[PDB]
């Protein structure tokens, strides 16, 4: 199972939107970064909680 | 003239030189080239507009002497050469 | 990046758009980054590639008989931003001064596990390429000294 | 280090420097061009201007006017320049020509070196009154502060063998263009103190018949001035500037 | 519309000798020899002096106030 | 920095007045008369009236509602102070202002009358245009491009005769477009500058190229127009003889000052509630 | 609220009130085009 580019972009956008209006970061992040950068760091760390629903 | 160190390895020194340009940087690099204990010596300008007056240096030695000491000897050699040229010019004018 | 835009600098104007939402910014960062579209989907080939001055400089650097001094090599390494801390062994000495071949400097860009051979647009004597192709085919790991003899 | 003055003029000097390295000559040339400070007009306060030229054009023309820089009064080799302001004022009424020599300077040592530089033409009933402020500055910030033009070339010796046909034409051309020619029984040597270019008929002989050698560490320098500073003081000022820069770099290294 | 004070290339002052050059050219003298006699050696300064066209007198006749 | 038709211009040449231009814009204001005796007034608007732009916008206005000449102005600065009668209340504000993206100095103010006797005021604003990045430059042979980089004179190369180029063009643009007239013009310009006599370039009866090359060779330069050049930064001799000459270059009106537009939020169309069209609005 | 203006053609000084002017013209030569003179205050202009 691998994420597509569209699925990864949607997950990152949803996580950044969540971080913008709450949803504290689950990992340590450097100060002064954007919520998009925090979501990208979370994805790089493999800590994202958002899953993808696929047709079956 | 301000020195901002970028990184420092066991024999590598990377730093900025605020307020200077190609004139002093090229002379310093080519004077460092004269030292036999300096293995790598080079400079560059990251951007001709934003970093016009802030060249980036990189001095690597063989471990016999520190890169800071090599830069100091290069600057002293530049000073002595400039003084000698000034003395010769003053002697030749009169 | 000019060939993807088909843009020159004889008075061209271009538009800039700033995304305002987090989802739009993430979509632009993930899908529409410049490095993600190097290969053109129209023909499956490179689109973001070198142009006239890059090609001419590469030819000047990598042509036969092109050698550079230690100062020139260090200056071009600093200019290109390559992470090189020590110079390689000099290829030849002229008047007591070490010299580096342009191929040696160009080889620092390529990955250490990359192997490829082909014929370029400068091939006008196929008899010289035939010997190289036969040597490559016969052994598949030709000696570097043997290749440089009939380069 | 040796110097050989080829030609001395009130506005320019030509000399050959030996025993010096190529980036040292480049650094000296760049220091002369962009680091040696002079006096130039930086800001103009305009009271009235009825002339055809705009205020900005007149101010720029005033900035191009050379001004005498007293090197004894001010330390021109210092890394930090003195913030001394010299006021130049003019009150002229047309018709007539407005020259650079009509400006009234508040300092005797800081005056326009050339008093015959036209500035603007005034018609009948047109008057021009302003106060021009001048201060020290470097040539790298603006071209108005450049003490003059400086360039150098390699000191090369061109060897022309006597087997090359019509070598006498090359010898007489070198003599006509003011170049030193040394004649021997086997070949002639031409010292390129100026720019020497061979004709088209001698291009085929440059591979094996005519050979040019470069003297290591020898350069022919040409330094010119517009009257702001003496042509001999500019080189000394540039060398002292290099010395001060080296001292400042040593101080920063000790600070590290 | 007026002669530049300095040469656009090397900054050599040429406005002082421009009017003498124009007067000698209109008298039938060779402009090259006139430029040589005035110390104009480099062809960039010769470019500045030769290619200049005086037009300020045609602008002064119109009053703006 | 000169690739893809871009050009490189000397910093000292620009600072010495090369290719310096001034841009003029004229604004007009009329004291229009309406039905019933209502008419516009040329005066500084009071702060109590509607549509007041701000106190600092009328700082250059005189007591007659007209801007003083030789006054530095910025975007949205008031040039003619005008008021208008209200519609169906206090008088509105209808002052003529500078464009938001434009600036300069007021050159002249003209006071006159229209054909109907109404007052007419014309204000001319001039702006100094020193060449910068993005300014379009074109030669007479169809070679066009914007300024890619402004290089200081110390970094610029120089020839053995002490010649520093005012402009640097990429060699890649010349042979692809098959422009030999530009090279002939460069040779002729160098010859004309050296000799003092202008070179005739009329079609089919102009001075032959070979004659120009012979004259250049006789003048002490190379026939091909190539000169030995030294690197500005390193100071070493260039490995190739660089072709340098005098070429007539024209500065075009396509300037980056009049073309830069940036919008974040502002006025919208009444019908569609969508952003307006044009940099002026 | 009177002001001083300069004529475009004759160039002589013309004084009139813009607020209550029946006709904008020069009383000396009859020209209807006038120039607003430059103020006598000083201005600072940078030399390039
Ligand atoms: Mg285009
Ligand atoms: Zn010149
Ligand atoms: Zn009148």
């Amino acid at each position: 199972f691998r994420y597509t580019r569209f699925e990864k972009a949607r997950i990152i956008g949803a996580r950044a939107l969540q971080i913008a209006m709450g949803a504290p970061v689950l990992i340590d992040v450097p100060e002064g970064i954007t919520p998009l950068q925090a979501a990208l760091l979370e994805f790089e760390k493999g800590v994202i909680p958002i899953t993808v629903i696929r047709p079956s | 003239m301000r020195i901002e160190v970028i990184r420092r390895e066991e024999n590598l020194l990377e730093f900025y030189l605020e307020g200077e340009d190609h004139t002093f940087a090229n002379l310093l690099t080519e004077t460092l080239h004269e030292n036999e204990h300096v293995t790598f010596a080079g400079y560059t300008i990251e951007h001709p507009i934003t970093m016009a007056r802030k060249p980036r240096f990189k001095v690597v030695t063989d471990g016999k002497i520190t890169p800071e000491k090599a830069l100091e000897e290069a600057a002293q050699k530049i000073f002595d050469r400039a003084r000698e040229v000034l003395e010769a010019w003053k002697a030749a004018i009169e | 990046v000019c060939p993807p835009y088909n843009a020159d600098f004889d008075g061209d104007e271009m538009n800039l758009h700033v995304p305002q939402t987090e989802e739009a910014q993430a979509e632009a960062k993930i899908l529409m980054e410049v490095q993600n579209h190097i290969i053109s989907p129209r023909y499956g080939g490179p689109l973001i590639a070198g142009i006239q001055d890059h090609i001419s400089g590469g030819y000047l650097l990598t042509r036969e008989g092109a050698y550079f001094t230690r100062y020139e090599v260090e200056q071009m390494l600093m200019f290109a931003g390559m992470d090189v801390n020590e110079l390689p062994e000099p290829d030849k000495y002229e008047n007591g001064e070490p010299l580096w071949s342009g191929k040696t400097i160009f080889s620092l860009l390529l990955p250490d596990d990359l192997t490829i051979w082909y014929r370029n647009k400068l091939c006008d004597e196929p008899e010289r390429c035939e010997a190289l192709e036969k040597l490559i085919e016969e052994k598949l790991i030709p000696d570097p000294e043997e290749v440089r003899k009939l380069a | 280090v040796e110097f050989k003055i080829l030609e001395k003029r009130p506005d320019s000097i030509k000399f050959i420097v030996s025993g010096v390295d190529v980036p040292f000559a480049n650094a000296l040339r760049r220091t002369i061009l962009s680091e040696v400070p002079t006096f130039a007009v930086d800001e103009v306060e305009f009271l009235e201007n009825d002339s055809a030229l705009f205020d900005e054009i007149i101010a720029h023309r005033l900035a191009m006017i050379p001004l005498t820089t007293p090197h004894e009064r001010f330390s021109l080799d210092a890394l930090e320049l003195d913030d001394y302001t010299v006021t130049l004022s003019l009150e002229a009424e047309g018709p007539g020509m407005v020259y650079s020599g009509d400006l009234k300077s508040s300092d005797g040592d800081v005056k326009p070196a050339n008093p015959n530089i036209p500035i603007v033409k005034l018609a009948e009933g047109q008057r021009l009154t302003f106060n021009a402020y001048a201060r020290l500055g470097r040539g790298k910030d603006h071209a108005k502060w450049q003490p003059g033009f400086v360039y150098y070339k390699y000191l090369t010796k061109i060897h022309v063998s006597k087997d090359v046909p019509d070598w006498e034409e090359l010898k007489e051309l070198a003599e006509r263009r003011g170049l030193p020619v040394e004649e021997s029984d086997e070949e002639i040597v031409i010292t390129t103190i100026k720019a020497f270019y061979l004709p088209r008929k001698f291009e085929e002989h440059m591979g094996k018949g005519i050979r040019e050698e470069i003297v290591p560490g020898s350069f022919v320098f040409t330094v010119e001035t517009n009257g702001e500073l003496p042509v001999e003081e500019i080189v000394s000022i540039a060398l002292k500037i290099l010395m001060r820069k080296s001292d400042r770099f040593i101080n920063e290294l000790h600070k590290l | 519309m007026i002669v530049p004070v300095r040469c656009f290339t090397c900054g050599k002052v040429l406005a002082d000798k421009y009017y003498e050059f124009k007067k000698r050219v209109e008298a039938g003298e060779d402009p090259g020899k006139v430029l040589d006699d005035l110390g104009v050696e480099r062809y960039c300064c010769r470019r500045t002096l030769l290619s200049h066209v005086e037009l300020i007198d045609q602008v002064m006749v119109y009053k703006v106030y | 920095y000169n690739m893809e038709d871009a050009v490189i211009i000397n910093k000292a040449s620009i600072e010495r007045g090369l290719a310096r231009s001034t841009f003029f814009r004229t604004y007009e204001a009329e004291e229009k008369r309406y039905l019933g005796g209502q008419k516009d007034n040329f005066e500084v608007p009071s702060p109590n009236i509607q549509g007041y732009l701000g106190e600092k916008y009328y700082r250059h206005l005189d007591e007659d509602g007209l801007i003083f000449p030789e006054s530095k102005v910025e975007g949205k600065d008031v040039l003619v102070g005008r008021t208008s009668p209200p519609r169906f209340q206090g008088r509105r504000e209808t002052s003529v202002t500078v464009r938001p993206s434009e600036k300069g100095v007021v050159d002249k103010v003209i006071v006159t009358e229209t054909g109907d006797g109404t007052k007419l005021v014309k204000v001319t604003v001039r702006d100094l245009r020193i060449p910068e990045l993005g300014d379009k430059f074109a030669s007479r042979h169809g070679q066009k491009g914007v300024i890619g980089l402004i290089v200081p004179q110390e970094d610029m190369p120089w020839t053995e005769s002490g010649i520093v180029p005012d402009l640097i063009v990429n060699p890649h643009g010349i042979p692809s477009r098959m422009t030999v007239g530009q090279l002939i013009e460069a040779i002729g310009g160098k010859v004309a500058s050296l000799t003092g006599r202008r070179v005739d370039g009329t079609a089919f009866i102009g001075e032959p190229e070979e004659k120009l090359r012979k004259e250049l060779e006789e003048l002490g330069f190379k026939h091909s127009g190539r000169e030995i050049m030294y690197d500005g930064i390193t100071g070493r001799r260039l490995e190739a003889d660089i072709f340098i000459g005098v070429i007539y270059y024209q500065r075009l009106h396509h300037m980056v000052a009049d073309k830069m537009h940036a919008r974040s939020r502002g006025p919208v169309q009444v019908l569609t509630k969508q952003p307006t069209e044009g940099r002026a609005r | 609220a009177t002001a001083v203006y300069r004529c475009a053609k004759c160039g002589k000084e013309v004084e009139l009130d813009l607020a209550t002017a029946r006709e904008v013209r020069c009383p000396y030569c009859g020209s209807k085009i006038l120039y607003k003179p430059r103020p006598r205050v000083a201005r600072r202009v940078k030399a390039i």
